[PDB]
């Protein structure tokens, strides 16, 4: 994954 | 059976070492890693319908000419395999580590190697693209909202749903913007860079699965989630898109939701619990 959205 | 997957690239690519070989799995793709190659086996009949696409999403990319790499189909979709095989570059180059990024040496050139490349993507023949990629929908922000309500508020504190409700609200607020081409995750783990002459250049993007026509604030908002403001505004005064804070700091509020929601969705616990520690005590 992740916080950027991935 | 990976074995299988081994011999039909042997077969079909006879000089390719799978000896020491990468391999990324999930219940719909299997992927090869080599030097110079990536190859892709889907696992349903179904996600065979994923080869094409991608070929599709990446020759749209790339004939928008944002002067860096992306993966290239080095084949045809083949139907080897169970339900396909597609062969495509591997791109060379590393993230920028954030510490890297920010440098006084370095600031102004990693600014510029963002710019040209969101530059070129802003200036992309929207009526192509459209035919291709997704198209930004206006109620997607809406139904995001909803899914969060429904799926995460019973996990979260009372003061989370608050700070979510203002989060996912500043998000459903924006008015739709469908005007270049936006990579949709452009996080520093999908951007790679090379030091040449002693100097980062971005040599390559990579992961284009969340690509569309859409709002240029999505890309500036990933890139400010991975360097910090003091890199997003040196990329931001050079594109003269000072106009857009509002919206980048719109999405990029909505970006631990996101990791949550699609930590809940995929079933994986640690982006479930990670997206959400800032919407619980406990």
């Amino acid at each position: 994954k992740a916080x950027r959205a991935s | 059976t990976l074995s299988h997957l081994v011999d039909v690239v042997r077969r079909a690519h006879p000089d390719v070492d799978l000896e020491g070989a990468g391999v990324h799995s999930g219940q719909f793709h299997d992927v090869l890693i080599a030097r110079d190659r990536v190859f892709r086996f889907p696992k349903t009949a179904g996600a065979a319908a994923e080869l094409p696409g991608r070929v599709a999403v990446l020759t749209a990319v790339d004939a928008v000419e944002l002067g860096v790499g992306v993966p290239v189909p080095l084949s045809e979709v083949r139907d080897g395999g169970p339900h396909g095989f597609l062969v495509l570059s591997r791109l060379h180059g590393t993230p920028l580590e954030r510490g890297d990024a920010t440098s006084p040496e370095v600031i102004d050139v990693v600014a510029a190697e963002f710019a040209r490349v969101l530059r070129a993507m802003a200036g992309a023949d929207v009526e192509k693209l459209r035919l291709v990629l997704p198209v930004a929908d206006a109620g997607r922000w809406r139904g995001f909202a909803g899914r969060v309500r429904a799926t995460l508020f019973p996990l979260m504190s009372e003061d989370g749903r608050a700070r979510a409700e203002r989060e996912l609200a500043a998000a459903v607020a924006m008015d739709h913007v469908a005007t270049g081409l936006v990579h949709g995750d452009l996080g520093g783990e999908n951007v790679l860079w090379q030091q040449v002459e002693e100097l980062p250049r971005l040599t390559g993007i990579v992961d284009w699965d969340e690509a569309k026509v859409g709002d240029p604030a999505e890309d500036l908002a990933a890139v400010g989630a991975s360097y910090g403001p003091e890199l997003v505004e040196r990329v931001v005064a050079l594109l003269g898109a000072g106009d857009l804070w509002p919206r980048i700091r719109a999405y990029q509020g909505t970006f631990a939701l996101q990791q949550a929601l699609a930590g809940a969705e995929d079933g994986d616990d640690e982006e479930l619990e990670d997206g959400l520690t800032a919407y619980r005590k406990l």
